[PDB]
């Protein structure tokens, strides 16, 4: 669930523009190659501690392990900056598609198991994200984008429930629109 | 299954040895960071006196200061994980 979640937001994130998904990209690419070369800075911290263990006060590598620790104090507090420079700024354009992909994760797990009553509805999921492709380049909606949600989320239920029906047996609709019903808002039947 | 049993106790045992020949080594080597750290310091607090002594009766405090503005962010730092370790390598085996 979690991780199918994350990868139809990234699939929003990416098919509402382009330059916050390359931003999101090279921040996070830059972060972790900051994170490695910092880890690799630190790790000539034994060899200026205990290199030799002698002559520490007379030779030039306690001169040059202040280099070093400079390098390393410098990127440090340039990785703080960075991490600041990159949280609210990704969290306010990545955060306009999950209320897509939340309901998008709930109805690939409704039609995952239609196959136990009847066999051959397996469902793969290529095809699946065929059809979440087949959401965006078919809509060209132009709104508010919090008015477009609603409007994404609507023209891909009719998506889902035509290509599922083009499968079922006649005497299975009603069993599959019922299900996906109660897959889809379960709090308007309320309990027991 | 018990050969699934036997395979469990492989490899606790194999796992096992394997971190506390890892832990006894991130403590050799902050050992012996807390012994060169102490000793440089000991004969740094010194030598400038010493020299001064000579000079009384009768060249290294810059790049002692210039280490030492590096060390009070390096001490500070390899200091706490001997004891970090100390208290690790209790709580392996349940681990």
């Amino acid at each position: 669930r979690s991780g199918l979640r994350g990868q139809l937001l990234a699939l929003t994130i990416q098919h509402e523009k382009p330059d916050l998904e390359e931003q999101k990209t090279k921040l996070l690419q830059q972060e972790e190659d900051k994170k490695i070369q910092l880890a690799k800075l630190e790790e000539s911290l034994l060899e200026t501690l205990a290199t030799s263990q002698g002559n520490i006060l007379e030779n030039k590598d306690l001169i040059e392990s202040l280099n070093q620790t400079k390098a390393s104090s410098a990127l440090i507090q340039e990785s703080l900056k960075e991490s600041y420079k990159l949280q609210i700024s990704l969290d306010q354009e990545r955060d306009a598609y999950l209320p897509l992909a939340e309901s998008a994760s709930k109805m690939y797990f409704i039609i995952s198991d239609l196959s136990k009553i009847n066999n051959m509805y397996r469902f793969s999921l290529a095809a699946f994200l065929r059809l979440f492709q087949r959401a965006l380049q078919n809509k060209q909606d132009s709104e508010n984008t919090e008015q477009r949600i609603q409007s994404l989320i609507s023209s891909l239920q009719h998506m889902v429930y035509e290509y599922i029906c083009r499968c079922l047996f006649k005497a299975d609709q009603l069993m599959f629109a019922l299900h996906f019903v109660r897959g889809m808002h379960p709090e308007l039947f309320q309990e027991n | 299954t018990p050969s699934q049993y036997m395979t469990f106790l492989h490899v606790y045992s194999a796992i096992s040895s394997s971190k506390k020949k890892e832990l006894l080594k991130r403590q050799s080597h902050l050992q012996a960071g807390v012994s060169k750290l102490n000793e440089a310091k000991a004969l740094v607090d010194e030598l400038n006196r010493k020299a001064g002594e000579q000079s009384v009766l009768l060249e290294t405090i810059k790049a002692a200061e210039v280490l030492i503005n590096q060390l009070d962010r390096e001490h500070k730092r390899w200091n706490a994980q001997v004891v970090e370790i100390t208290e690790e390598l209790a709580t392996l085996p349940k681990r």
